[PDB]
DNA sequence: CATCGGGCATCGCGTGACAAG
DNA sequence: GCTTGTCACGCGATGCCCGAT
């Protein structure tokens, strides 16, 4: 028996019933505290009105009930297939909505990042940048943001739109929907292939360098098999052209001594993607006379193979070249 | 000051703006639902709204819809066993205008360019991936496509698979979910087969052409040229052959991606082989001018 | 038609218990 | 063994309601 005790046993109460019809498991209800409470009921109410003004499957001349079945869960599909979240954010800098796969891109449950300012997630470097995207409306952009996976940012990059956010309701001692931003946040993409496995591989050539054999792991480095592998051209159709010279050089080193001498370079993986190796070339003899080529690599990392550029020995045309290239056969 | 008591005063604000907070979400549902009340009253009204608007936070055509309004697109999922199209989306016909029933029946082989069969064919071999192709749409019409997505254990669990239904006799062991969207004067360097194809783009050609690399690797040179410089280019890219090593001026209009003609000076020569001494490739030095 | 004191309900404030990290 | 934060609670200052003026 208190007054006050008993009106916030009321004000809890009705807490209590807010919280039990909140769209989330009741494990994830459990954990919330007052405060979030009323903040995810916010967040709800607010979704709902604006789907209430900007919202509402298969034509109904393929329907299959498999494809009816898919179609219920199309939302969920996309979601899966954008290797990233959706994020809406409003002219406050708020958190509209993030897809529950943010906790799968930088640790923050979905419940905790709604209706809070976007800035608790992005790095301090790229809040100015990300509030100039926030005011002819279609957006590309990239930012780093918290990734509590690395426990530690990760950049991103942004994809969206500016569209009026209906149905919030602002005022003014009635307020018009102010341009939210629409977007999808997707990781950064490398061009290199760096083996995390020492992976010492070996490949047999030709006196003109095309390759004849390989063992497993140069099948495990480089993508080919042993037949697309010898079906490309010479070992030069899958050299870095920042590399080329370099490694003929070493070539003609090695047909005028019998051994190339340790060489850094690049090499076409069967994806079109550059790895670095640090190489060795020995001739073996028949009857006294050149037969083949013994190349041997070990998979360098993209730190370390920099590193072999910089201290280049020898200079030439297209060292410092960067692109991409394709094989055929 | 002193320890305890700035804790204390710090604790004193921690509570009051929690105070703060709570009053200001409150005002918002007042705000947020149909119908000034005291917070009971405000509390009670909106349980009654959101018992009348009721898991996830959104349901899937929302969750759909805030994903297509981001960054449109169209959800396609295909089988790896023969590209069959198990399921497509009806976004489709806003971006590639085609109906549903132009893909239902067919295979994403059928769908896209020719010239970009066998690339699919190595995003469907045996998680995620991402690739670009070309989809059709009173004559043929390809469009660039970028796709992404990711590879599923087929049937997916929770959709159910009746006897009768075409997909009973199927059988896939995986399919490709994904979505597919629609869509300065430098120098750079490339290399080329003695017929003229891009085989090597030096990443300095968004800046001199305004191509990506990838937009100009596997495509002759001749094809960015202007008609008129073509006879003359070819002329230069074969006696380029004969004189090898030797090098060999042109100059020329290529058409940007903005598609200007801008003027252009390619220098050749070749690349030999020091055993055989055969041409390997030919080396462009494409500048500005 | 107000105005006025009862008693309970709202409401904001500061502090202590307690616990997760 | 300290930090940050949640929750309850004691406590008055007004608030609402309403017979009684
Ligand atoms: C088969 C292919 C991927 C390949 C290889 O397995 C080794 C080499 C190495 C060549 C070389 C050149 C000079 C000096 C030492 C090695 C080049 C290749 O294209």
């Amino acid at each position: 028996s208190n007054p006050s005790k008993r009106h916030r046993d009321r004000l809890n109460t009705e807490l209590d019933r807010l919280a039990s019809l909140l769209p989330f498991p009741q494990d994830v209800i459990n954990k919330l505290d007052k405060l979030s409470v009323l903040r995810l009921s916010v967040s709800y109410l607010r979704a709902k009105s604006f789907f209430d003004v900007s919202l509402k499957g298969v034509q109904d001349n393929c329907r299959t009930k498999f494809r009816e079945g898919l179609n219920l869960q199309e939302g969920e599909f996309l979601l899966q297939a954008l290797n990233g979240f959706v994020l809406v954010v409003t002219t406050d800098a708020l958190v509209f909505y993030a897809s529950s796969t943010i906790q799968d891109y930088l640790g923050f449950q979905q419940s905790d990042v709604i209706h809070q300012s976007v800035y608790e997630l992005i790095h301090t470097e790229d809040r100015a940048e990300f509030q100039r995207q926030l005011h002819f409306m279609e957006r590309c952009f990239v930012c780093r943001l918290r990734c509590l996976l690395d426990n530690g940012f990760l950049a991103m990059n942004f994809q969206g739109r500016l569209k009026y956010l209906h149905g919030q309701n602002k005022k003014g001692k009635i307020l018009p929907p102010q341009l939210a931003l629409f977007a999808i946040a997707t990781p950064l993409q490398p061009p290199s292939i760096l083996e995390i496995r020492n992976f010492i591989f070996r490949t047999k050539h030709k006196l003109d360098f095309t390759p004849t054999g390989c063992d497993a792991k140069g099948k495990i480095v480089l993508g080919y098999t042993e037949a697309e592998l010898c079906m490309r051209g010479t070992g030069y159709q899958f050299i870095h052209a920042a590399d080329m010279l370099y490694c003929a050089e070493y070539h003609v080193r090695m047909i005028k001594t019998g051994e190339s001498g340790m060489i850094v370079f690049r090499l076409l993986t069967k994806d079109n993607r550059w790895t670095w190796v640090q190489s060795n070339a020995r001739l073996v003899y028949k009857n006294g006379r050149p037969d083949y080529i013994i190349a041997t690599q070990r998979p360098l990392t993209d730190e370390e193979g920099k590193e072999h550029l910089r201290k280049r020995t020898l200079k030439l045309p297209f060292m410092f070249a960067t692109g991409e290239a394709v094989l055929y056969e | 000051m002193d320890k305890e008591r700035l804790a204390r005063e710090n604790h004193s604000e921690i509570e009051r703006r929690r105070r703060n907070k709570m009053t200001a979400y409150i005002t918002e549902l007042s705000d947020m639902v149909p119908t000034k009340p005291d917070k009971l009253t405000i509390l009670r009204m909106a349980v009654s709204h959101m018992k009348s608007l009721r898991p996830s936070f959104l349901t899937d055509q929302e969750l759909k819809h805030l994903i297509l309004e981001a960054a449109d697109g169209f959800l396609f999922i295909v089988s790896c066993e023969t590209g069959r199209v198990v399921y497509v989306s009806d976004s489709v016909t806003p971006v590639l205008n085609q109906p549903q029933s132009e893909w239902f029946g067919s295979t994403l082989y059928d769908q896209v360019h020719p010239d970009d069969v066998d690339k699919l064919r190595e995003q469907l071999s045996t998680s995620r991936r991402s690739f670009i192709c070309r989809m059709r749409c009173g004559e043929p019409h390809f469009v660039v496509v970028h796709c992404t997505g990711y590879i599923k254990a087929w049937p997916p669990a929770g959709v159910s698979l009746p006897d009768d239904d075409p997909e009973a006799g199927q059988g896939s062991k995986f399919c490709l979910v994904a979505i597919g969207r629609l869509q300065q004067p430098t120098e750079f360097i490339s290399r080329h087969n003695i017929e003229g194809i891009f085989t090597f783009v030096d990443h300095r050609c968004v800046a001199t052409v305004g191509y990506q690399p990838q937009e100009l690797l596997g495509k002759n040179i001749v094809e960015f040229c202007h008609p008129e410089d073509q006879q003359l280019l070819r002329d230069s890219f074969q006696q380029v052959v004969k004189l090898k090593g030797q090098v060999l001026s042109v100059m020329f209009r290529f058409r940007s991606k903005n598609q200007e003609w801008l003027w252009m000076r390619t220098s050749s020569f070749t690349f030999q082989n020091p055993y055989s001494d055969e041409i390997e490739y030919i080396i462009c030095t494409n500048t500005n001018v």
